[PDB]
């Protein structure tokens, strides 16, 4: 999507650009601004030599996958616990990315009230 | 009433859908008896010399010999200097080469100010 | 080795256009005044072996009876072994 | 270097003093030998040269040439034997010594260290082909040829004498080592665009050049079987190896010179690669294609790069052996027919299969179908051209399409369909035959073993 | 319409040529006269000759003139995870930070 | 294929080869067999409504919008015998067609086999070399002046004779060789 | 290197009990593999994790004020 | 391939069975040598009809020319045989 | 089992100057994935043909 059709068919300066997303301070919303935190080191992600796609936030996880599916060879349905480690860790990412999304969107919307607020203010 | 079909140089005209074929007159079947009479002419020729024992050898065609003819050889003779045709000459033979002459001296003018003004990049070109 | 048996030709008596399509057919053309000289000679097409037709779902679930059992039973010895 | 032209002179009173029945065989037998012993020729070094005495010299563009040169006249004696059955012994006797003293002039032309002696000897070529053509030809217009192939031939070279003649009065000498230590530029003037001229338009008459082309079809149509063979493999490279020699003393002036060559050349073979498309005889169609190889050439020499003149020299013996391969065929097919038209003898995989295998190899040497030497030297102009100009890639991509079509398009006309009824005259295929299809295939497929050898002097 | 007498009468001759023809195209019992002269298992035979001889030339090709020249077989790096040891130096990887791990 | 062709087509033929190609592509249209019966009586009844119609110029009318009918919906994708010059296996077999004078440059050592059949070939042989000299006389003396007005042959007449040029017919060389 | 089946003209041909029992047990093969991987793998299909609803955070976490302050 | 030899036997075997489930024709009446128009008293459109289950029956196609002359039975089974190559 | 991956550069063709011209092969994941695919639809097609083409 409805988002697609949001921006396309209505306002669009009312929904963020993807390509030029965020556009507001990361510490306009709230002043905490908690640092994400990365468990693997560079040294072991490029022993592992994953991806440059795959070296995120969820490395770590796919190392002990990666470690599971080498050690236990022959039983190829051996490890499924750390795949669905795996698999959370991914989902728990975009729904970050979507929360971003999100409160990017609010952010917006907040910013125009403000300038129609303040353009009534002005013209009365 | 149906659409009609409209024939090209490259989609004729059926057989079916030619007027002439229901436009009968005495003299069509006499032209259409003589041209029947003149392949059948042909067609004893051909099939005597076919079916002959003793022959060991290619039949010579001379409709072959006079296609070959008149596609190599027939050619100049023929060959009249006219506008038509000194035009197309002129055109067909001139024009293609001074079009890529101006297209490759253009690209390689351009390529010759690159590389003088030094904005070219030409790192790792070591073969040429 | 190659097959020389003197196959002989069935009767062609045999094949008569009831209970085929074929009847439907003469009978809406009889009520236009029409008859079909040639309908004898395609009533072997619905005659034998022929004469039982599959539809497209059945067709898919060819084996479904048999695999589904297969199913039912090795997920009943899944459920006694590792319950234990 | 005698050690081989002196066998070669030999050559000339064993065929005279020969048994009536036993020409072919002494002939076949010592110019087999005669390559062998060239054979150690391709033995070069990354130096400058095999300077054997002060009047000849081998190199690594010569080698191959004269290898060439070597191997085919026993194959041209092979191919004639037939079609000279039913001629008196003192005319067969003759036509060997024609053959003979061609090989013996093109020998000394490869290895010529002066300019004057190459040219000597480049014109000496001439009269034994004129001979050829106009002797043993079949039809009537081989008179008509043999002029068009000769005047052609002097209107080109007789400037090129009075430049050499001029060179040597300004520079003192005209050997070739000399000529390349003490090379000079050559300033934009009227005057060295006329001397320029004069050096290349010889050797672009001999490629041929597009537009200077009109002798070759009527030479090589006209030709016996063992004049086409010599015309298309070596007498071409004849152009070739001299604008290679020739294009030391022309610098600057070919920066801007070779333009209209160029165009010429990269135009041009598209126009005859279409023009064997419609081709109603067989030997005229590989004549075209070979026009369209040699304007490949041509661009390659006018590029002036360590890759064009590579790819010039390997595309260079890569089509001498596949234009000979492809006469040779055409000339089985017509000493059965007696027609040269393409349309007439049809389907004749069915009658004639091992003929149908080498006219199949034939094609797909003639294609370009890697790895062959052919598609080697074909590849190595094209990167070279891109280099020049990226743009060339189009022409050059539409030639390798057009060439593989009418290459396949001669296969399938005869080869393939259904045989003509009323031909009834096809033998069996002789081993003579088969023994000069494999002769020309199997050197070809060796030499994409080590193709360093082919590759001329600046690998 | 149909066939004309004449018609028929030339087809009736050539089909009875042609049929003569084609019955003599048949081969006697003894047509085929061949002059003869000379001058699990099969498996076994197959496995030797067709892949272990090939195996045999194929390694002793590489293994002793192949990589005698620098860089002509090399190797993609094996992966290393945390908590590996190492069959030349003997060292182990250290392990990981201990993420905190729920579900 | 066998039968001479003559100088035109009658009305009558037309009509029929009309007929032949719209059973055909309707046929090509209604896969089933019943839709198929049923729908060539509906062209049968159709077609033979005009069958006793006598003046021939509305009769020519008709047959021109049967064409005109028939080339609009004409099924652009028919279905053709895999034999018949359109089908998928038109010239399969002609690359295993040789001709019967290739036996003739077999080597001896070749020929050594199958002594029978080459001794029947050659029974054959002659009876080709006396029944063509025959023959060329008997065609020369059956034709009207002027030359043949037809490529229709004529048979035998006498006892021994053979019809005119058949060595090429009856030595055919088959439908499927190999 | 098979048996020996006469044709049939005008009738259904004759059949091996083989073919007729591999092919049944084939089918019922693939029906009994679907069957046992969507019992066992059914995420695959339908998923494993919900998708959130967007428009049900609260603003509390996406760091929005009420309007007023900036 | 796999397809047995037919014969002139099999041919005028299946071509009798064809002609007797055509009901225009009486199963009595009808011999090898029996003519269609005067023998039968049939049709132009029943010949090409006759024809096309024909060329139904024996999977090839008879053109136009040469079926037109085919009036018999007999001649039916004679250009089948000439077409297939039939010894006997 | 481990994921190996290799380069077999064994007969050296030609060399251009700077630039090296050698028979090469890469076992990588693709090749070494394709190879049995192809190998074993190649083997059922041979059988296939040996049926299909009898004639
Ligand atoms: C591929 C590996 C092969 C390894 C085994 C050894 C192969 C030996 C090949 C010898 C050289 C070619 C000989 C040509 C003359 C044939 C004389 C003849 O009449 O034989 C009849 C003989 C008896 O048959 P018959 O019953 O009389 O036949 C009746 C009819 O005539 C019916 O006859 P037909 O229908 O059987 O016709 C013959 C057949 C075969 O005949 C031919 O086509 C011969 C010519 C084929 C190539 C054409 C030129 C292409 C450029 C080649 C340049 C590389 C050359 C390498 C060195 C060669 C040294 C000689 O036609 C074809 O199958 C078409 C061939 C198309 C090939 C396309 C691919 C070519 C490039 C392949 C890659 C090569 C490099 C790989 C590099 C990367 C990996 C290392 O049958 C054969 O001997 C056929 C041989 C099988 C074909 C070999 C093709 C592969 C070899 C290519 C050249 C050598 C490569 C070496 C490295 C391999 C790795
Ligand atoms: C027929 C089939 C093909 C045969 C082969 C064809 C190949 C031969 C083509 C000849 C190559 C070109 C010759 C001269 C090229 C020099 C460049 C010059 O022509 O261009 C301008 C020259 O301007 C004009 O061209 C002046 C000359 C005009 C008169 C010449 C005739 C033009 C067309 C004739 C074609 C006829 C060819 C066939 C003859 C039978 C440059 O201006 P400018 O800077 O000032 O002069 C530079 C040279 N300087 C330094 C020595 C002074
Ligand atoms: C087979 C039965 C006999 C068994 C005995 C031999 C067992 C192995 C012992 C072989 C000894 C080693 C050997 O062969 O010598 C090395 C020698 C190379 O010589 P070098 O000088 O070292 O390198 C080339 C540059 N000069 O290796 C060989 O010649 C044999 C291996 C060659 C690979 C196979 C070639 C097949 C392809 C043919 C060429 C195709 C065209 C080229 C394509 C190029 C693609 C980029
Ligand atoms: C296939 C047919 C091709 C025919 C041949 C085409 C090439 C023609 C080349 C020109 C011919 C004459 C070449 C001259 C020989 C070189 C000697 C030289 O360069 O000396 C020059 C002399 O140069 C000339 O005199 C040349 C003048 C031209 C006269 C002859 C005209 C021939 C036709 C010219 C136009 C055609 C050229 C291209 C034809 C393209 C192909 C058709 C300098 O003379 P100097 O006075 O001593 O020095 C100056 C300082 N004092
Ligand atoms: O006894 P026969 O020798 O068999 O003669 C048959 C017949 C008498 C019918 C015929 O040969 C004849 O001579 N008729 C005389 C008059 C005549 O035929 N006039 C023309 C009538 S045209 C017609 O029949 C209407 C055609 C309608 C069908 C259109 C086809 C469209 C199909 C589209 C594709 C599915």
């Amino acid at each position: 999507g409805a988002h697609l059709a949001r921006r396309y068919l209505g306002d669009a300066s009312k929904e963020p650009d993807p390509l030029r997303m965020p556009t507001f301070p990361p510490d306009y919303g709230f002043p905490e601004r908690k640092e994400r935190e990365m468990v693997a080191t560079q040294q072991e992600m490029n022993d592992a030599q994953l991806m440059l796609q795959q070296r995120d936030y969820c490395a770590h996880y796919l190392i002990q996958l990666l470690k599971c599916k080498r050690d236990s060879f022959p039983n190829f349905l051996a490890c499924k616990h750390e795949q669905h480690d795996w698999d959370y860790c991914e989902h728990l990412d975009y729904v970050k990315r979507m929360k971003e999304f999100e409160r990017e969107r609010r952010l917006l919307q907040r910013k125009k009230r403000r300038e129609q607020r303040e353009a009534e203010m002005a013209r009365g | 009433s149906f659409p009609k079909y409209k024939p090209s140089r490259l989609a004729t005209l059926p057989a079916t859908l030619d007027p002439a074929e229901y436009d009968i007159s005495p003299e069509t079947r006499k032209a259409q008896a003589e041209r029947l009479a003149i392949r059948s002419r042909l067609k004893r020729e051909y099939l005597l010399q076919y079916n002959d024992p003793n022959r060991l050898g290619v039949i010579e065609d001379p409709a072959l010999i006079r296609w070959t003819y008149a596609r190599s050889a027939n050619i100049y003779p023929n060959f009249r200097p006219t506008p038509k045709t000194s035009l197309l000459g002129a055109l067909f033979g001139i024009g293609p080469l001074f079009f890529w002459y101006y297209v490759f001296k253009t690209d390689r003018d351009k390529k010759e100010k690159l590389i003088q003004e030094g904005k070219l990049d030409q790192t790792f070109n070591i073969s040429y | 080795e190659h097959g020389h048996s003197k196959m002989e030709l069935p009767d062609y008596k045999q094949w008569k256009i009831e209970g085929t399509p074929l009847e439907t057919v003469q009978e809406k053309l009889a009520a236009r005044g029409l008859r079909d000289p040639w309908g004898r000679n395609e009533a072997w097409r619905y005659s034998g072996g022929f004469a039982n037709n599959v539809s497209f779902v059945g067709a898919l679930l060819k084996g479904f009876k048999w695999g589904f059992a297969a199913f039912v039973v090795a997920v009943g010895a899944e459920y006694y072994l590792e319950s234990q | 270097m005698l050690k081989i032209i002196i066998p070669t002179t030999m050559l000339l009173p064993m065929t005279w003093m020969s048994k009536h029945n036993m020409i072919w065989i002494n002939a076949t037998v010592h110019s087999l030998l005669i390559s062998l012993i060239s054979l150690s020729l391709l033995n070069q070094l990354g130096e400058n040269s095999l300077n054997f005495s002060l009047t000849f010299f081998s190199d690594s563009l010569s080698a191959p040439l004269l290898v060439l040169t070597t191997w085919l006249l026993p194959l041209m004696l092979m191919a004639s034997q037939s079609h000279l059955s039913k001629e008196t012994t003192t005319r067969k006797k003759l036509y060997i010594t024609m053959l003979i003293l061609l090989q013996l002039f093109l020998i000394m032309t490869f290895t010529a260290t002066e300019l004057i002696l190459f040219y000597i000897l480049f014109e000496a070529t001439l009269v034994p082909t004129l001979i050829i053509i106009t002797r043993w030809g079949n039809q009537t217009e081989r008179l008509n040829a043999g002029l068009y192939f000769l005047f052609y031939t002097l209107a080109g070279s007789l400037p090129l004498l009075v430049a050499l003649v001029y060179i040597q009065n300004t520079t003192g000498s005209l050997n070739f080592l000399i000529i390349h230590y003490w090379s000079h530029p050559l300033s934009n003037s009227w005057s060295n665009i006329f001397m320029w001229l004069a050096c290349i338009m010889a050797f672009m008459v001999k490629m041929p050049l597009y537009g200077l082309h009109l002798w070759l079809p009527k030479a090589h149509v006209e030709a016996p079987i063992a004049g086409s063979m010599v015309l298309a493999a070596v007498l071409l490279k004849l152009g070739g190896y001299g604008m290679m020699r020739i294009t030391t003393i022309l610098n600057p002036l070919t920066n801007y010179m070779a333009y209209p060559f160029l165009m010429l050349s990269m135009w041009g073979m598209i126009m005859t690669s279409s023009i064997c498309l419609r081709q109603t005889d067989l030997k005229s169609l590989i004549a075209y294609s070979s026009v369209s190889h040699m304007a490949l050439v041509i661009v390659a020499i006018m590029i002036q790069t360590p890759w064009s003149f590579m790819g010039a020299t390997a595309l260079m013996i890569a089509h001498g052996l596949t234009s000979s391969m492809l006469f040779c065929l055409a000339n089985t097919n017509y000493e059965r027919v007696h027609s040269r038209t393409m349309i007439l003898a049809r389907g004749l995989q069915t009658l004639l299969p091992l003929m149908a295998t080498w006219w199949l190899v034939a094609s797909l040497t003639n294609l370009a179908l890697p790895p062959s030497i052919n598609l080697i030297g074909e590849l190595f102009i094209i990167t070279a051209s891109f280099s020049w100009s990226n743009i060339t890639i189009i022409l050059m991509g539409m030639n390798m399409m057009i060439t593989a079509l009418y290459s396949l398009y001669m296969l399938i006309t005869t080869q393939r369909g259904k045989y003509t009824h009323h031909i009834n005259n096809i033998k069996p295929s002789f081993t003579r035959e088969n023994a000069l299809m494999a002769l020309h295939i199997l050197p070809l497929l060796l030499l994409t073993l080590n193709p360093k050898m082919i590759l001329g002097p600046l690998y | 319409s149909g066939y004309t007498p004449d018609e028929k009468l030339r087809l009736q001759q050539l089909r009875e040529l042609r049929r003569r023809w084609l019955k003599d195209q048949e081969l006697s019992p003894r047509e085929p006269v061949l002059p003869p002269r000379r001058v699990t298992y099969r498996h076994s035979i197959f496995a030797v000759t067709h892949v272990l001889i090939p195996v045999w030339i194929i390694h002793y090709y590489l293994k002793y003139h192949v990589t005698a020249k620098p860089y002509t077989v090399v190797e993609r790096k094996p992966r290393i995870f945390p908590g590996d040891t190492i069959l030349e130096t003997g060292e182990v990887i250290p392990l990981m930070k201990e993420f905190p791990d729920q579900h | 294929a066998f039968s001479a062709p003559a100088a035109y087509l009658t009305h009558q033929q037309k009509v029929l080869r009309l007929y032949k190609r719209a059973l055909r592509h309707l046929e090509s249209w209604c896969v089933h067999r019943d839709k198929y019966r049923y729908f060539a009586c509906l062209m049968r009844a159709r077609f033979d409504e005009h069958k006793n119609e006598k003046d021939m110029v509305k009769a020519t009318q008709l047959l021109r919008q049967a064409e005109e009918e028939f080339w609009y919906g004409q099924h652009p994708q028919p279905y053709i015998f895999p034999e018949s010059p359109g089908g998928t296996s038109y010239e399969r077999y002609e690359c295993y067609k040789v001709p019967e004078w290739c036996l003739d440059d077999w080597h001896p050592s070749e020929k050594a086999m199958y002594p029978d059949y080459f001794a029947k070939r050659e029974q054959w042989k002659r009876l080709r070399r006396e029944s063509w000299e025959r023959e060329v006389k008997q065609l020369q003396e059956e034709t009207p002046p002027g030359g043949p007005r037809t490529e229709a042959l004529p048979p035998a007449r006498k006892e021994g004779d053979l019809p005119p040029l058949w060595w090429h017919i009856v030595t055919r060389p088959r439908e499927r060789p190999m | 290197g098979g048996v020996h089946i006469e044709p049939r003209y005008r009738q259904f041909p004759q059949l091996t009990r083989s073919q007729l029992i591999q092919a049944e047990f084939f089918s019922a093969t693939m029906w009994f593999w679907i069957l046992w991987r969507f019992w066992h793998d059914s995420d695959a299909v339908l998923g494993h994790f919900p998708y959130p609803d967007p428009s049900q955070w609260t603003d509390e976490e996406l760091g929005i004020l009420p309007d007023d302050e900036d | 391939s796999d397809a047995p030899p037919l014969t002139l036997e099999a041919i005028k075997d299946r071509v009798l069975y064809v002609l007797k489930l055509y009901d225009k024709i009486d199963p009595e009446k009808l011999s090898v040598n029996s003519h269609f128009m005067k023998d039968l008293g049939l049709d132009s459109l029943d010949q090409v009809e006759i024809i096309m289950a024909m060329e139904d029956e024996f999977g090839f196609e008879i053109p136009d020319i040469d079926a037109e002359k085919l009036m018999c039975p007999q001649e039916i089974v004679d250009y089948i045989a000439d077409k297939k190559d039939v010894y006997e | 089992h481990t994921g190996q991956e290799m380069i077999i550069s064994n007969w050296h063709w030609m060399t251009l100057q700077t630039v090296e011209l050698s028979l090469s092969f890469k076992m990588d994941y693709f090749s070494v994935m394709f190879i049995p695919v192809a190998l074993f639809v190649t083997w059922s097609i041979m059988e296939f043909s040996m049926w299909y083409m009898h004639s």
